[PDB]
């Protein structure tokens, strides 16, 4: 045999239920929204890292010798 | 026999991986065509091509030169 | 027997002997949820699967029915 | 798992000196864990035996003192090993 | 080459003439009469114990002079220690001998590396100008300034450093250095 | 050979990467050439990551032969790895060579 | 240094076919020595020389014993010198 | 300060307030404490360290014994060290690489 | 097995000293015109981990301590899989 | 106007409104705590908003704002890669630590929640101003507010921390400020684009190197100069105790990337061995003694002294991976720090009353979330993999093992010391037995409060260390200006 499952989640009793303090508001539309937001936004934030400047400039140097087929036969 | 809600943290967990990969999918810049408008939108914003190098050269200049003054006025002759 | 225990200690385990009424429908729910994302790790890893041999036509290569990389090859090959 | 299915068996004790006459009560279990005994001691033609025993050549194959010398360090290895077993 | 001894009586004679100073004024504020005679009764172990100070300074801090022969900064160093050294003596305590020496030498040194200006500090004679316009607008120095002094290695690899380092490694291992051609070809 | 992006326009050196015939009384010259210096740095050690990319393409490729058919990028990797380093414009601002 | 073709061929038959040899031999033994003679291992577990080594080798070659008190306990022990002096 | 034992060596059927921590409520504890109780390293009380060390000893100067009489008779080797065409010179990585045996000393 | 991860960790960063990458295709390209004294700092640093999961004579006590857990921990970690790293 | 001001300015509209409530209207406590809250997270915006704008491959300082208006001492505030994420890591961190102090704080609580607001523009003002004697005006302000946080809400040793902790800073401090005197005096300024292309002579680097590094090494805090930390970050209360763990210790790290490395090149260099000789020798100790310590906060507080002496080596290596690799381990570190005192002195002291471990045991038996999180926590502390904690430890001990081996060997050995005393403090508090005997009342488990806060720092613990790339992109292209070196065929190029 099994039991249900059991226990008071946040120490709130059957009877009774959770009840806000005061930092719930802000904690989850503010910060935690605000960090989500914050992530999106990030998706669409323009590269401006030296490696892929670099990867960019190295890429051609490598080109010009005898590995990294370029596309261009120029 | 009590029955068991799936719960909030399932659909958050569970949004959470769905959201993810229907934003990455509208957030690539397509094929091979130019950026979509809101990548352009954040370029234009984040701007500055040379709005700080004008700014920091006029401020290093305007502290050279109150270097200067301190250093003529302390070092004076008594 | 069975363990006597506190009946208000809430575990994401489920705690003592926890087998709840719903287990098969939630079982269920959750089973969909692994088979939906292991199939976006499916479609992804037949994607990004990079091979530099290419299997015989003749062998035994389940691979052969989903990853690009070689998907491609074998209608490439039948040109001629 | 074998074991696991002893001391399951019995009111989960693990002390050999409690043990003795289970043949008759575990014939399963005794079988398979015969089967797994001789392929731990490389016993001929068993799934062990092709695999440990080869080391023991390669060792002394390797015609070097390191090599015949931890032969024999590994020959009573294989003694106390049966003895174990 | 300096009088060690010689030295030593003057500065016993001059930190111990202030403890007759301080010894005549501890008798003046004494509430009981005891007598003129006694600066040197109770008194006493006060002068004497200024006076063995100053010696102790002097004659160390001249002593330590004459083995190196070189008056710097340090030579105030050994006389802070056995001047701090028989000041602990008085008390009778090894933590208090250690206690003193340690202050008296690094107050006594560090007076010395920088020169206290109590008599007064150093004269330039120079343009103040042009000591802090040099300074400051020297901005690049010859790579053999910082190469002599801070050496050649730890990420400091100046050009010609390979080469340097074949005939460094020649010298002390008596290797040829050559590595392998890492390819089939060529 | 691939052009050059917007993005490889406006992050471009365009000054040579050196401290030689610089006033650092002028502080935009002084970065820019600061900024060429890093630049210069930061490619030679990105060619490394490219070059390592073809050897571990090459060592897959081959298996076995590897050892043999693969050489060519093992030198020209382990000359950038010998090489190649981010060492910043901080030793060259300070000291003069030659 | 490949091994592989000297080990197929230069091995003796008799060191091939050793292990198998000493398996048996040992196994009947212990198979003997204990429900057949099994007095002489009590005997040796009571000699004084054999008493020793039981213990010995049953307390793991007495490494946990000295590990404990030479680093896990000198390591407690430091840092009580340092927290405490 | 009590003295200083582990208190593995307490009675486990005594009776005890803790009867995990095999310790009383108002007993007096040592500076010691926290290293002294049941969740503590287990103290080994076989045999002395000194009669420890000599047992070791003797299995050292057993498997030395074993390493002197492989060392006068182990069987000198049988085969030839094969020859390699070559010494597989391009295939091992060149000549910056090793290589394999080809009329060299044996 | 911290202690062995320690030397492990180690072994990596004279990996990544002498190659500047860790991938098993760099490194394994490169090693044979290696400097001959890294390559046994670096093996020396790999046998000293591969000592402590494989529970070698030297760090080896963790092993029979593991069979506290359940038996059939026993039997996937600390027999087949986890000791096998 | 800059939005570096704004980030500066916020903070002080909340001690404004805080303090004026009453007049416009007895306002209920709750109300000050809502604006506390939400002031800290205003704030989070603008720096996520400048960390968006802001751009990674860039050597000019961005986001600063003309000022035309030279006075004696004028704050100039500029933000570049490496002062950025900790700018971010301080506007995180505050509304969690007000957050943590919710229920705990029952009097004056205008008090605390004006000073955690001043603390948090004084803080911010330190990363941000561009200038060295504006950085030790902000480095040292600081002092008054934490004094009176401690004394107002300590324990009950909270007078004797607060005496440590102001007298420690007070006298390192003055060294420092005596070497920045005597730069000042050399080049006329501190600005930072002046001093910078300031190159000082060899014998004045020495001696200016200490006394800058006779500050940072009680601020670090190198073991032997540690006693202020263990007194003040226990009797602290906890939303100072966070304050004080995560940001406090990071000045000193920060002030070597802009005091030490870019204007004291060869002394770094050649002073390198004694730095690394008390950086090891901290390990060790700091290492050892907090496997003894019965406190559970001061045993968290003192693990501290034993990741700080990791990325003070690393900030010493002269190696770019180092340098890195300090930074996301002191940014990691200000994660798992924050965790494991809210787990200790948030959760276990509100509700026993006790720091002592003796009276703790198996509390898995009734708190599974608390044991969840605190075994995540106590991994981070380790160095486990998949955390920030593994990437920071990892990388700067390849640079501190690359710049020195012995030192980096010697300091590699807390793979072991902090796996040995953070599963040690696990074992006995979560683990090892059914449940303390002690507790003659049943506890309840972690609150939505308890949860949520720890939820969100072990969250950045572990995204960040399964994809550090989130930091190190914007940190590789200025710390490149912060090595001392060249290559034998890569410099002087015609
Ligand atoms: C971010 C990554 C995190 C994971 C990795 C890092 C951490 C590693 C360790 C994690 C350990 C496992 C987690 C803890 C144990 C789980 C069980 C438990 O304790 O449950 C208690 C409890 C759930 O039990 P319940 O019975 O459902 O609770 C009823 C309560 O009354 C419910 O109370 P409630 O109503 O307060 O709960 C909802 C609450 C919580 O607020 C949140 O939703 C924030 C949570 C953090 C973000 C989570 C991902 C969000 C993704 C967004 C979309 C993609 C971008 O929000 C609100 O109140 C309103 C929503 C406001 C959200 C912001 C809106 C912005 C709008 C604009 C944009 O936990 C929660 O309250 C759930 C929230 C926190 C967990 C988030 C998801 C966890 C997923 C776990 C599995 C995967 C783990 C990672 C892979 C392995
Ligand atoms: C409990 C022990 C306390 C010991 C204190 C020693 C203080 C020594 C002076 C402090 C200092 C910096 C102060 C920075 C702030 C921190 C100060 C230290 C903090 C605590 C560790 C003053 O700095 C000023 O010194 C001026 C010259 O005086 C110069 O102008 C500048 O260097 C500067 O303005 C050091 O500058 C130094 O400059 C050098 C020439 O570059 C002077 O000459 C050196 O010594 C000669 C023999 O003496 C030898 O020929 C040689 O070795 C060297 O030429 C030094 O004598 C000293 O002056
Ligand atoms: C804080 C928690 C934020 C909550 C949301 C983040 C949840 C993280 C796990 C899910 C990640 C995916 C979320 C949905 C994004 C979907 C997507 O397409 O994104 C792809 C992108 C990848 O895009 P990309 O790689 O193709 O190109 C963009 C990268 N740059 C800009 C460099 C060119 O990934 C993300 O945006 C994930 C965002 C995570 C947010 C950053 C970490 C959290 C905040 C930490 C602060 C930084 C350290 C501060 C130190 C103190
Ligand atoms: C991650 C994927 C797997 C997550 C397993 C979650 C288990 C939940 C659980 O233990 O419940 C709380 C359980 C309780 O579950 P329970 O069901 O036994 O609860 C009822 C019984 N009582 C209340 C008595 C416990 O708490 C604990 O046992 C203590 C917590 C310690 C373990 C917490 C999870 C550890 C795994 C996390 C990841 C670690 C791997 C890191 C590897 C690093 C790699 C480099
Ligand atoms: C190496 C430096 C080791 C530092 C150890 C720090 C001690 C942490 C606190 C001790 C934890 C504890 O009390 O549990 C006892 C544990 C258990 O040890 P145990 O031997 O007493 O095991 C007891 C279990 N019974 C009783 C069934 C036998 O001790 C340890 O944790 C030792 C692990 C340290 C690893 C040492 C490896 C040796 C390296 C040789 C090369
Ligand atoms: C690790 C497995 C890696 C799989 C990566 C992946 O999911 O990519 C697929 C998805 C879409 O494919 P896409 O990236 O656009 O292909 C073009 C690439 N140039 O790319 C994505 O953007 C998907 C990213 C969202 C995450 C999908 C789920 C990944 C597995 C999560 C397991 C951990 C959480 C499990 C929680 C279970 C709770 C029920
Ligand atoms: C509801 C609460 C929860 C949500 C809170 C907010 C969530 C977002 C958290 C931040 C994450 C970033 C996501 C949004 C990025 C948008 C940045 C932006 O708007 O650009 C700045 C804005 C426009 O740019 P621009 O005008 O060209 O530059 C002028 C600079 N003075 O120029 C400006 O500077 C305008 C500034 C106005 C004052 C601020
Ligand atoms: C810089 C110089 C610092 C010198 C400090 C001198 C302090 C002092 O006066 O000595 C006292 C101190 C402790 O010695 P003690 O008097 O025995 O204290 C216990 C008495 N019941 O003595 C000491 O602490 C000296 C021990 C350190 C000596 C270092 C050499
Ligand atoms: C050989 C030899 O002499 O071993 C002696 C030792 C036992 O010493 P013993 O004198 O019997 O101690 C009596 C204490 N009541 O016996 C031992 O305990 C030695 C333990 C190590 C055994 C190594 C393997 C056996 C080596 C001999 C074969
Ligand atoms: C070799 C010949 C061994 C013949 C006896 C072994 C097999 C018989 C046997 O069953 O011994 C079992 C006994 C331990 O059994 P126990 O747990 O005490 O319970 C009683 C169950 N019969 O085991 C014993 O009583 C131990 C007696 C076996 C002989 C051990 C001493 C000889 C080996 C010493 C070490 C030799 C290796 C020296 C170093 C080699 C490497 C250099
Ligand atoms: C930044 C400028 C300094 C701001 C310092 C606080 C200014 C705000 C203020 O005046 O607060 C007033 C408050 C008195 O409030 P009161 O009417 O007495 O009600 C509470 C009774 N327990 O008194 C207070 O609560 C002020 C206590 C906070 C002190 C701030 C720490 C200053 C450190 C220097």
């Amino acid at each position: 045999q099994y039991d249900p499952p059991t226990g008071w989640l946040w120490g709130v009793r059957p009877g009774e239920k959770y009840q806000n303090e005061g930092w719930e508001g802000p904690f989850f539309y503010g910060f935690w929204g605000s960090l989500i937001v914050f992530a999106i936004a990030y998706a669409y934030k323009p590269d401006t890292s030296i490696q892929t400047w670099a990867l960019e400039e190295a890429r051609r140097r490598l080109e010009a010798e005898g590995i990294l087929e370029d596309p261009n036969p120029t | 026999n009590v029955e068991e809600p799936l719960g909030a943290a399932f659909y958050i967990a569970v949004g959470g991986i769905a959201s993810s990969f229907v934003i990455y999918n509208i957030s690539r810049p397509g094929p091979n065509g130019e950026p979509s408008s809101l990548h352009k939108w954040f370029s234009k914003i984040s701007d500055y091509k040379d709005e700080w190098e004008t700014r920091n050269t006029l401020m290093a200049a305007a502290l050279e030169q109150a270097a200067h003054d301190k250093h003529l006025l302390l070092t004076a002759e008594r | 027997p069975k363990i006597p225990y506190p009946k208000h200690v809430w575990s994401p385990a489920g705690g003592w002997y926890a087998q709840p009424a719903n287990w098969k429908q939630n079982t269920a729910i959750f089973g969909l949820v692994i088979f939906g994302i292991t199939a976006m790790v499916w479609k992804y890893s037949a994607e990004h699967e990079v091979r530099h041999k290419m299997p015989e036509p003749d062998r035994f290569y389940p691979s052969r029915y989903w990853v690009k990389q070689i998907k491609d090859y074998e209608r490439a090959q039948k040109e001629k | 798992l074998g074991a696991g299915s002893v001391i399951h068996a019995v009111a989960d004790n693990q002390d050999f000196r409690k043990f003795g006459g289970l043949i008759s009560y575990l014939p399963l279990t005794y079988s398979v864990m015969l089967i797994a005994s001789l392929s731990l001691v490389a016993f001929p033609f068993m799934t062990g035996f092709y695999s440990k025993d080869f080391i023991l050549e390669s060792a002394y194959g390797q015609f070097s003192f390191s090599g015949v010398a931890v032969y024999i360090i590994a020959t009573i290895g294989a003694i106390f090993t049966t003895l174990y077993s | 080459p300096k009088d060690a001894v010689h030295l030593g009586l003057k500065g016993a004679a001059v930190v111990g003439g202030i403890g007759l100073l301080f010894a005549a004024v501890r008798t003046s504020l004494a509430r009981k009469n005891v007598g003129p005679w006694a600066i040197f009764t109770r008194n006493g172990k006060l002068a004497a114990t200024f006076a063995a100070v100053g010696g102790a300074y002097d004659f160390t801090r001249a002593a330590a002079a004459n083995l190196r022969e070189k008056e710097d900064w340090v030579n105030n160093g050994i006389g802070g220690l056995f001047a701090g050294a028989t000041m602990g003596l008085t008390t009778g305590r090894i933590p208090r001998v250690l206690g003193f020496a340690a202050l008296t030498g690094v107050v006594l040194a560090t007076a010395e590396y920088a020169g206290s200006g109590l008599r007064g500090v150093f004269k330039r004679d120079v343009d103040e100008y042009e000591r802090k316009e040099f300074l400051r607008k020297n901005r690049r120095r010859p790579i053999e300034e910082t190469l002599a002094e801070i050496g050649e290695g730890r990420g400091i690899k100046p050009p010609g450093y390979y080469e340097r380092r074949a005939q460094r490694l020649k010298e002390k291992y008596g290797v040829d250095i050559n590595p392998v051609c890492a390819d089939p070809d060529q | 050979p691939t052009p050059e992006s917007e993005a490889f326009l406006a992050k471009k050196p365009q000054v040579p990467p050196t401290f030689d015939g610089v006033d650092y009384e002028d502080n935009k010259r002084l970065k820019q050439a600061q900024d060429a210096i890093i630049r210069e740095q930061w490619v030679q050690v990105m060619m490394g990551r490219l070059v390592r990319e073809e050897l571990s393409k090459c060592y897959y490729r081959e298996g076995v032969n590897h050892l043999e058919k693969c050489g060519k990028l093992r030198e020209r990797y382990l000359q950038l790895l010998a090489n190649a380093k981010v060492k910043g414009y901080l030793f060259e601002q300070q000291n003069y060579w030659s | 240094h490949e091994i592989m073709i000297d080990t197929e061929f230069a091995v003796p038959v008799l060191f091939k076919l050793l292990p198998f040899i000493f398996t048996i031999s040992f196994s009947v033994i212990a198979l003997t020595l204990s429900e057949l003679l099994s007095e002489l291992v009590i005997y040796f577990k009571f000699s004084r020389f054999g008493y020793n080594i039981f213990g010995f080798f049953n307390q793991r070659f007495l490494i946990e014993f000295f590990y404990n008190k030479y680093i896990t306990n000198l390591i407690l022990n430091l840092g009580g010198q340092i927290t405490k002096i | 300060n009590p003295p200083r034992i582990k208190r593995q060596f307490r009675d486990p059927h005594a009776d005890w307030w803790d009867k995990q921590e095999r310790r009383n409520f108002g007993e007096p504890v040592h500076e010691d404490h926290d290293i002294l109780g049941m969740f503590s390293p287990y103290e080994y009380t076989w045999i002395t360290p000194g009669k420890g060390l000599f047992q070791i000893g003797l299995f050292i100067a057993s498997f030395l014994g074993l390493c002197y009489v492989v060392k006068l008779t182990y069987p000198d080797r049988v085969s030839y060290p094969r020859e390699f065409e070559g010494g597989l010179e391009r295939e091992l990585g060149g000549a910056g690489a090793v290589r394999a045996f080809l009329c060299l000393d044996d | 097995n911290r202690v062995g991860d320690c030397f492990l960790t180690v072994g990596m960063f004279a990996i990544l000293w002498s190659l500047g990458n860790l991938d098993y295709a760099t490194v394994f390209s490169l090693a044979p015109y290696i400097n001959s004294n890294v390559v046994i700092i670096i093996g020396i640093c790999l046998l000293i981990g591969a000592m402590a999961k494989s529970s070698q004579v030297g760090l080896h006590v963790w092993l029979p301590m593991a069979m506290e857990g359940p038996t059939p921990v026993s039997a996937l970690i600390h027999a087949a899989t986890m000791v096998t790293a | 106007m800059s939005l570096l001001y704004v980030l500066l300015i916020i903070p002080i509209i909340g001690i404004f409104l805080i303090s004026t409530i009453d007049s416009f209207y007895f306002f209920n406590v709750s109300y000050y705590k809502k604006i506390a809250l939400i002031t800290t997270i205003l704030n989070l915006i603008v720096s996520l908003i400048i960390y968006i704008l802001f751009d990674f491959s860039n050597n000019q300082f961005q986001f600063i704002q003309e000022n035309l208006d030279l006075s004696f001492y004028d704050i100039y505030l500029g933000v570049d890669g490496v002062s950025i994420y900790f700018v971010l890591l301080t506007t995180i961190i505050m509304p969690i630590a007000l957050v943590s102090n919710w229920n705990s704080i029952t009097n004056n609580i205008k008090s605390y929640l004006i000073i955690m607001l001043l603390l948090e523009t004084l803080l911010l003002a330190v990363f941000l101003v561009l200038d060295v004697l504006l950085f030790y005006i902000f480095f040292e302000s600081i002092l008054p507010p934490l004094f009176i946080l401690i004394g107002l809400f300590g324990s009950s040793n909270k007078v004797r921390a607060s005496f440590y902790i102001f007298l420690y800073t007070l006298l390192g401090s003055l060294f420092l400020l005596l070497s920045i005197l005597t730069m000042s005096s050399i080049v006329g300024t501190t600005y930072f684009d002046v001093l910078l292309k300031s190159s000082f002579e060899y014998t004045t680097q020495l001696f200016l190197f200490f006394g800058i590094f006779i500050a940072f090494a009680v601020k670090t805090p190198v073991w032997g100069l540690n006693s202020w930390l263990l007194r003040a970050h226990v009797e602290s209360p906890l939303g100072g105790s966070i304050v004080l763990a995560a940001i406090v210790l990071k000045l000193s790290l920060y002030g070597v990337f802009r005091l030490i490395l870019p204007i004291l090149p060869q002394a770094s260099l050649n002073l390198t061995y004694i730095v690394y000789a008390i950086g090891a020798i901290t390990v060790l100790y700091a290492s050892f003694s907090t496997l003894r310590t019965v406190d559970v906060k001061e045993l968290i507080a003192y693990s501290s002294v034993a990741h700080a002496a990791i990325y003070l080596m690393g900030v010493f290596s002269n190696t770019i991976q180092g340098l890195e690799g300090a930074i996301l381990l002191g940014l990691a570190h200000g994660f798992v720090s924050s965790g494991l005192f809210i787990c200790a002195g948030g959760i276990l002291y509100d509700r026993t009353g006790t720091r002592l471990i003796y009276f703790f045991r198996g509390l898995t038996q009734i708190m599974p979330l608390f044991s969840l999180f605190f075994f995540i926590l106590c991994l981070g502390n380790a160095g486990t993999p998949l955390t920030l904690n593994f990437v920071g430890e990892f990388m700067s001990l390849y640079g501190t093992l690359e710049r020195l081996p012995i030192a980096g060997m010697l300091a590699s050995t807390s793979i072991i010391f902090s796996a040995a005393y953070s599963i040690y403090m696990y074992n006995r508090i979560a683990f090892g037995g059914s449940v303390s005997l002690y507790f003659i009342d049943c506890f309840r488990d972690l609150t939505k409060r308890e949860f949520f806060i720890l939820f969100t720092l072990v969250s950045f613990t572990v995204i960040l260390g399964i994809y550090p790339s989130f930091v190190l992109d914007g940190l590789h292209y200025n710390i490149s200006s912060v090595v001392y070196g060249i290559e034998p065929n890569a410099s002087y190029l015609t």
